[PDB]
């Protein structure tokens, strides 16, 4: 392509990063450093105390949540070597995910999100972790992780992930992402069931507005996914020389179970498709049977209505002077027309 | 370490036409990072912004009221930012807040910044 | 400059009344409009920015709401710890200019 | 959730030979009886979960390995298959379908195939399992002349079949329901279509992973199963290829039914239009008529204008087949 | 109807017949030198052709009488597996390698214009040694130009041995999917024209029997395709080596044949929504002849019934003379509304 | 040698020349006056105001040496951006934009830019642009302008239009604040129509935006001789403005198919209730307007004269029917 | 197609209009055009120790096909898939040559469909034969870079030409969708504003065009991800880095390929939509003025009746209180039909 550099921004200084969000409350900085003897973990929120760990033999995995302090993404990545325009990308989440491999170290960017009954929001949130020599650097915007699993292993020494060094712990952290994706389907499989339950049975506005939210959310778990794929496909297929040789067919492991997903979702919105189609027959029934009410009392008292007219005429010579029970016999006669009509209506199976 | 604070000096008694520099000192951030700005507020009246820094890049930037004679500069070394006032006259006695601003984002052309923390004001007064 | 006019300006209201204060600006801006409060003989505190967004920190009583170039602050469930003067601010250019305060005092 | 039936124990021996077979129906646990002997193939059915009691002995005597165990006794899981190096393990879900009740209802079988020997665990009384048991009431096929995983192979062809027979019922169903939806455009209606595209989406989920198991055991040169079953088992390898070929056409159709239940109701709203704006345009001219004229005031021509009230019906008359020919146009009516 | 009949070891034979009228065995043998053409209503005649150097073509109509099949096993050692599975049509298309013979299951379909209802019959090829068996359940197959071959010597099927044989005759079948595609097409392309000018009811029904007549050859060109994966795969020994590139060719008439019948399901599917559009389309125009009268009518009946009250005071008790006041206002409503409906376009 | 365009009013000639010593303005209407421009050293801005006027900027056409082809594409008005390479100068289109708030209406003015050595020519259709930033640079020496080559004004004219792009857009954006708001609470037959017309706005914005980036991009990635090396990273600067632009428009977009789509699908809810209640009117009235018919039908008979007081009597069981629809329709929810 | 002869090379396409030869022996000191009519005349091109560009131009022509594919030595099954028009796009790797197909791709504006044509590329040692079906390429572009010594692409080995020739084949599907663009943009206005059945048409047409698309643009992506990540000594390791670009490219095409697919897979329920709008409209007025004159109607039919006890001879200004009642009724109810907001 062309050269990389930090694109100017109309209403800023030249050199200004900006985080591109909303998530301004919480702050820290969590270091895991680990070894087959022996690990430490700490909490802390000075980036000075965590900067040393950029040159050290064992695997070190730093978390900083909270990206709104552009001041310790600026001094991390100066310190650790790391482009500015990566820290831009760090900083900016309106993004998908993607891959950048560099001579000393990789960058990813990729998504965690959370779904909220109530209201049915997808809430998303970038994560972006930077893999060096020894040392996993992950920013976040809130509080909230999927890689609890990976803390767990690191800390009561499950697993190989002790014995091997950044790579692995990549994985982990990719791994646990994955599988947080797979829960969100279960969740949104747990949604359109409890939708469809409804959606034949109370056809009102806010199924509509559940059903095309739905189908968004969809749209964009999509547009994430596919990146995310493509990620990963570059990851096991275009290795950099930071990942080692081996770790590969783990790789390989978690692009299958992208490919999995994306099936998934695919599916999932051609069954979306089919239940908006479902309530917009169902209302259509609706509004049948109203018209079928409408048309049986139009049907009804129209040709009444003209009958008692002609005989209501205010004319000189009409039959209005009248044999015995004229009036009667003319009443029976609309009425018998009217069962009449009634019992052919019936054999039209609507009344 | 410690907390934000910004604490500014400076501010005194000055003859009209006169001149002088009050000085803003951060503790908690590094001044390159963030736009620092000054605002000044009337006695018995509202605030009015003056002037605001970029130490990283220098783009200063001037409220018309006071274009031409202030002139705004930060230092990293020190982790200052210095607000030189000339010309001053009886209009300008107040009382001086030095702010520390981050930018947020709201669409891909629209950004606008917000005053995080606050120092305590110094007065300056232009009169005799 | 862009100016932004806040009405009222002598509002007064008691403990758990609810109060709107509006500022219009006289030329668009793209909801970068910041409010804060100042106590008598204090720095201000910033309450609202982006002009819905609510700062860590301040109660969640504090709301900010956008209509085109009107801009509302309320507080719902007012406290003996509101009675200040609040200021609107626009940041939609480097000429950021301030409202003329509205004072909010006890009844 | 573990154990849906909790009411029927009952315990079966099947030990069939060349020249006699022993068949008891034992009602107490009792033992195995042939004790591993091997000298014919044993094959015993032991229906209720609930007493766990018979799972944990033939676990003790056969050896089996605890997590399989668990399997066993778990039920969420789907359909798989298992290779040890002595035996080989199996389950399989059985499908009941009831027209009045509209649900499928499931059950789970175990089959663990070792040396000489087949067993099967069921739950449900009065399981699909007797033709092969007829087999041996004639004395017809090749049921009882060698090997035991012949039992087997006649237990998957009536599971297979039992299958057929489910979706042939599947499909009856579904030309009922397509000829009403059809012809009688309800509520109900719909909500079966799409109660039965439910169904169907739980067949796949067995459907898909059950050849899987049999693919294991075709085409993958079994470890230990005699060399003559690998016609029979391609035959049956062919049948779980069928009822798997119509499932998705069955599911094609529903759409399709689906699609059209739309356009039915909408072509009977039009209809309604049609009828609806015939009669109005048809006698709401006339009343007006009929009106304007039976007004009460005298300058209308009340008396008989040269013999006017025919003249005004034939007026009537001919406004009114107006519009019946203008109907008739365009195929309205 | 069509339904399941096992209950049984499968070594017995039952299956169905829907052609319970005709019998006919027919015995050629064709060769470089000279030709052998005979018929035979007796079915001894397939005794001397069971081994010999030349190979033969021998085709058997009116399967519904079993006995005899199993004859020819007998003369062939057929495994009774094969012969269930070529006994019933309910199977699925398949071919059977074996180390005595090839088999091959196909499917001869033929349509109707009078109730566009496709007609299907099963027809099974077993291929042992020198002679290829046909098993076929009515006289008439689309195979003539084989036999036309066989009449008038033309094509280069002398060199060669009963696999080119086979070759003809599935050639001829993907003739058969070829012209039948070619109705169907033209099927389609009536629907079209017709919805295009007038939809209808019944015509819904109509399209509902082409997407169930698809979905069945969904199930009838699917299998041919991926079941020749096997023949374009890996050749058996049995078959000549020389002439399986030719096989290849007809494999890719399957994957050129298949995705049109896809293609169709899309030209027929999206057909039905465009009916719907119609249908909502002529509601409209509907609705609007129902709005207009009442629009001009009832406002009209109104004033017929404002001077059609009873009181004793009228104003109008001898007042201008009546009628043409109110025609004059009746007149200047329907001017108003008409001028209205122009105006908006619903007139 | 034809205008496509709409606008006749006026026409009028602005020619800027200056150097880094002074500088001197000409508002006139003679074509020859600015022809000794061609080759003067100094950087020189013409303004044509008046396209119409096929035979000036014909004149000026062959006098400057540019082909008839881009003449043709300068007359022509309704063209999307682009941007055209010679050894002897290098001709842009850009497109003006306006945004009516009261009326909700966008309204968009073709200017086309020829760089030649030393000197610029732009061709505009009305009076009014957005250079007055740029001229007031010029006049008063406020930037860089004066001290700078010919090529540095491209630039500058460049950046004008991308900031009159980005009032635009703010203005798109209250505008936007304002629907969303019409949408989701109180919508109405008006706010249904100013989203389509928002709609129409947005795409051509988008369709004019795109070009433009394509035409920065080509003018910085290679360079033309034209264009001095030490101003191509000023372009680049105004390239990525552009980038901005488009995510925003692009957002903007989205926001509004929302909008759109969250009242297109909740339309059958309306005529669902609106048949309901056109239904329930019927079922009320037209039974009611029998018996007022039927008993008021003329006879010398008349049974229910007297009739224990008569009408109210009637009344009263028309009453009954009448109420006996409404519950019912009460048990059936509609109204 | 009727296979007749025992085995020959067959064209399967439907293009019998002109037939011709383009060669470009370009180095690095200078050009040369071979535009000739004779394969024999450009045969000797595969001693040539500098790279080369054949572009033939008719596929119709089996004769000229046949003698190249024999005096390259090229694979028959490699002859039949450039007489092959069906064949989807794909690349096979072989120790002589590199064998790629593709499909361009013309959408006609004035009439609404897109037609492909089949593009065959075989990257052999130092030069790049190509096989086309008529006249009309978007290699204009790397003709023009060649022949007026622009870039960087004489300098380079064929591999540079192969990576040209696929960059003007992306390029070309960059402008189809951007053009693909406008199409959805005018359908999406008509749908909202003009439904008619002609509309339908058009959007099952575009739906149609546009999964033809998406089914060519898949394998693209695997065809050029196969052509950079594991490379054979014919594609230069120097030249991988520039091949992964055009990948990049493929990926975006996709990405645009859905969002329109997602457009087209709502316009249908647009359409019907705007369809019942319109009815709506129609419909409150059936309602509306209903709503306004049965009920008043209704009062008439209770006043024009024959019975005794009728209010008359202006007891109460009957007429008048009838009136004053009906203008009141109207009025408070079409004050409440305009704040329903209804016409
Ligand atoms: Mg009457
Ligand atoms: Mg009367
Ligand atoms: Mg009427």
């Amino acid at each position: 392509m062309e050269e990389k550099r930090l694109s100017a921004k109309k209403g800023l200084p030249p050199g200004t990063l900006v985080y591109t969000g909303k998530y301004r409350e919480d702050f820290e900085i969590e270091v895991m450093n680990y070894s087959i003897e022996e690990f430490r973990e700490f909490k802390t929120t000075d980036v000075e105390s965590v900067l040393p760990f950029r040159d050290s033999s064992t695997p070190t995995w730093i978390n900083i949540t909270g990206i709104h302090r552009t001041d310790v993404v600026q001094r991390v990545g100066e310190f650790f070597g790391i482009h500015p325009l990566v820290l831009e990308d760090i900083l900016n989440v309106h993004q998908r995910p993607k891959v950048e491999f560099f001579e000393n170290y990789v960058f990813i960017v990729l998504k965690m999100f959370t779904y909220d009954k109530n209201l049915h929001e997808l809430e998303s949130e970038q994560v972006s972790l930077i893999l060096t020599k020894n040392c996993v650097l992950m920013f976040q915007e809130k509080i909230g992780d999927v890689f609890d699993p990976v803390r767990e292993r690191i800390r009561y020494n499950r697993g190989i992930i002790r014995k091997k060094r950044a790579d692995y712990l990549l994985y982990s952290l990719i791994d646990a992402l994955v599988d947080d994706y797979f829960v969100l389907l279960e969740k949104i499989d747990d949604e359109i069931d409890v939708l469809e339950e409804e959606v034949l049975e109370r056809p009102e506005k806010e199924t509509v507005q559940r059903t095309h939210q739905l189908k968004r959310n969809l749209v964009e778990l999509r547009k994430t996914i596919w990146p995310l794929r493509e990620v990963l496909s570059s990851l096991y297929r275009d290795v950099p020389p930071l990942i080692e040789k081996e770790t590969v067919p783990y790789f390989r492991d978690v692009y299958d179970h992208t490919i999995q997903i994306a099936d998934t979702v695919e599916t999932f919105r051609d069954i979306v498709s089919g239940l908006l189609d479902v309530y917009l027959s169902s209302v259509s029934n609706k509004t049948n049977e109203v018209m079928k009410v409408l048309t049986i009392i139009a049907t009804i008292f129209m040709p009444l209505t003209f009958i008692a007219g002609i005989y209501g005429m205010n004319f000189e010579y009409m039959p209005e002077l009248r044999w015995k029970w004229g009036y009667p016999v003319v009443l029976a006669v609309m009425g018998v027309i009217a069962v009449i009509m009634v019992v052919y209506f019936k054999k039209k199976k609507w009344l | 370490i410690s907390e934000v604070q910004l604490v500014e000096s400076g501010g005194g008694l000055v003859q009209p036409g006169g001149s002088l520099r009050l000085s803003c000192a951060a503790s908690g951030f590094n001044v390159s990072y963030y736009s620092i700005h000054w605002v000044r507020q009337a006695p018995g009246k509202g605030l009015e912004w003056v002037a605001s820094i970029s130490s990283s890049s220098g783009s200063t930037s001037y409220a018309d009221s006071v274009k031409g004679r202030f002139t705004i500069s930060a230092d990293t070394s020190k982790n200052t930012a210095y607000l030189q006032m000339n010309s001053l006259r009886a209009e300008d006695t107040a009382v001086y807040y030095c702010a520390r601003s981050y930018w947020y984002y709201i669409w891909s052309y629209s950004y606008g910044n917000a005053m995080d923390y606050w120092g305590q004001g110094t007065l300056v007064t232009v009169s005799s | 400059d862009i100016q932004m006019t806040q009405s009222p300006s002598s509002l007064s209201a008691s403990v758990g009344d609810r109060v709107t204060i509006t500022c219009r600006a006289s030329q668009s801006v793209s909801s970068a409009v910041a409010w804060y409060q100042q106590k008598p003989g204090k720095a201000p505190k910033l309450l609202i920015y982006s002009a819905s967004s609510l700062y860590s920190g301040v109660p969640s009583r504090f709301s900010g709401s956008r209509s085109g170039t009107d801009f509302t602050l309320t507080i719902s469930s007012l406290q003996p710890e509101d009675f200040a003067t609040y200021y609107c601010q626009q940041s939609s250019s480097s000429l950021i200019t301030f409202g003329q305060g509205t004072k909010v005092e006890i009844k």
